[PDB]
């Protein structure tokens, strides 16, 4: 992508989105990141949509294959999918470390990137057998939580989505169901008290998911 | 499975 | 794929189907074909399902992009998708020519392969501006029709699917709506008269599509 | 668009 203009990469990422070509969309946004300028709010969202779709297809295949596994063929093909999944997560973590996080221009942007870092270590944790990977996920999420509580309102949709995901980490990955429940419940109650200030449609969608999970866990 | 943030 | 056993390729193609990994499914079946033995009925169907899914995603993207097109970016990205589509159709035609068609063991199998040849020249025709490509599609379909009328019953689902597709060729590609209508109508009427001999569920599904198209065209 | 054989 090095010979194509930054503006052209961003335009083609939007075309690939409309066409449902998510592998191409991700390659175009990686090219744009490596140009070295800071991303706008619409550009961060393109980068997130592209990789989440690619890694989402790989996770749903790994789970079908793990379930079949319970002749070396099933184990071989499951390991193949697993290594491609790991390559995608390691490419994203490399972009965030080099140098999106360090160069971010404000709180809103730095929180978005640290949430992404926690999400991609968490996807690595799902297929590992590791304690170190879980410790890296927890630490990225905790740094994002600390900044967001000081710099953004309780209804901001990135603050809310960050709390939802850190809650799922506690319940599904780190075996702390008490911590997941308490976080989800405190998060929902504080956003509820702040609705009157909305902006209002964005927040209520993630609140609903917090409540759904509470019902399941409780 | 619990639900995480959807891909807007 | 040259170092993997034929039985292992076929097993992994079935795993990739369950996991919805159609690009991997196609690579595994190409490996199996290049081992050089004749395919069974279940193996021909795996090969068809894999490539039809890959080329189906590419056709739906090309049509979204052509519609946007109506700055060089849209034209460049549409040409990129178009060349990948052409590479997939040329790989399939190469398998059929080398040597699935020539080595087929009977009528049932030879008709399946000549129908596939007509279908992949037709997909090339949709993006060309060509008369030669249309002449190659028509000729593969006509040879398949001649064999099937002599060797299979009017209700056989490959004979029916072949007639449905040759009808769509006449209407959408070669501008002969009279020929499409007459073929669809003669095909439906002759299968109807033969239902009492079913096997019965397989045929009625393609008959329904013949009727759907007749309603549209008429 | 006309319909062709589906991918069973
Ligand atoms: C860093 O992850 C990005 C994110 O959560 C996108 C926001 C989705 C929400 O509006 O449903
Ligand atoms: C050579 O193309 C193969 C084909 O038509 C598969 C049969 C599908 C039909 O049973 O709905």
């Amino acid at each position: 992508m090095g010979s194509m203009e930054r503006a052209s990469l961003i335009q083609k990422a939007k075309l690939a989105e409309q066409a449902e070509r998510y592998e191409d969309m991700a390659a175009f946004m990686k090219g744009a990141v490596e140009k070295g300028e800071e991303l706008s709010c619409e550009e961060r969202n393109l980068l997130s949509v592209a990789y989440k779709n690619v890694v989402g297809g790989q996770r749903a295949a790994w789970r079908v294959l793990s379930s079949i596994e319970q002749g070396p063929e099933v184990r071989e093909y499951r390991e193949k999918v697993e290594t491609e999944l790991q390559g995608v997560c390691d490419t994203v973590l490399g972009l965030l470390d080099s140098h999106l996080i360090k160069e971010a221009g404000d709180a809103e942007s730095r929180v978005f990137y640290l949430k992404m870092k926690g999400d991609y270590y968490r996807y690595l944790a799902e297929v590992a057998t590791k304690k170190r990977i879980i410790d890296s996920a927890r630490s990225a999420y905790q740094e994002a939580m600390d900044i967001s509580k000081k710099e953004m309102p309780p209804t901001n949709p990135i603050r809310l989505g960050l709390a939802l995901n850190f809650s799922v980490f506690h319940y599904e990955i780190a075996n702390s169901p008490e911590e997941a429940i308490s976080l989800a419940k405190t998060t929902f109650d504080e956003a509820m008290a702040d609705l009157h200030t909305l902006s209002y449609k964005d927040s209520t969608l993630i609140m609903q998911l917090l409540r759904d999970n509470l019902t399941l866990w409780t | 499975r619990s639900t995480s943030t959807p891909n807007v």
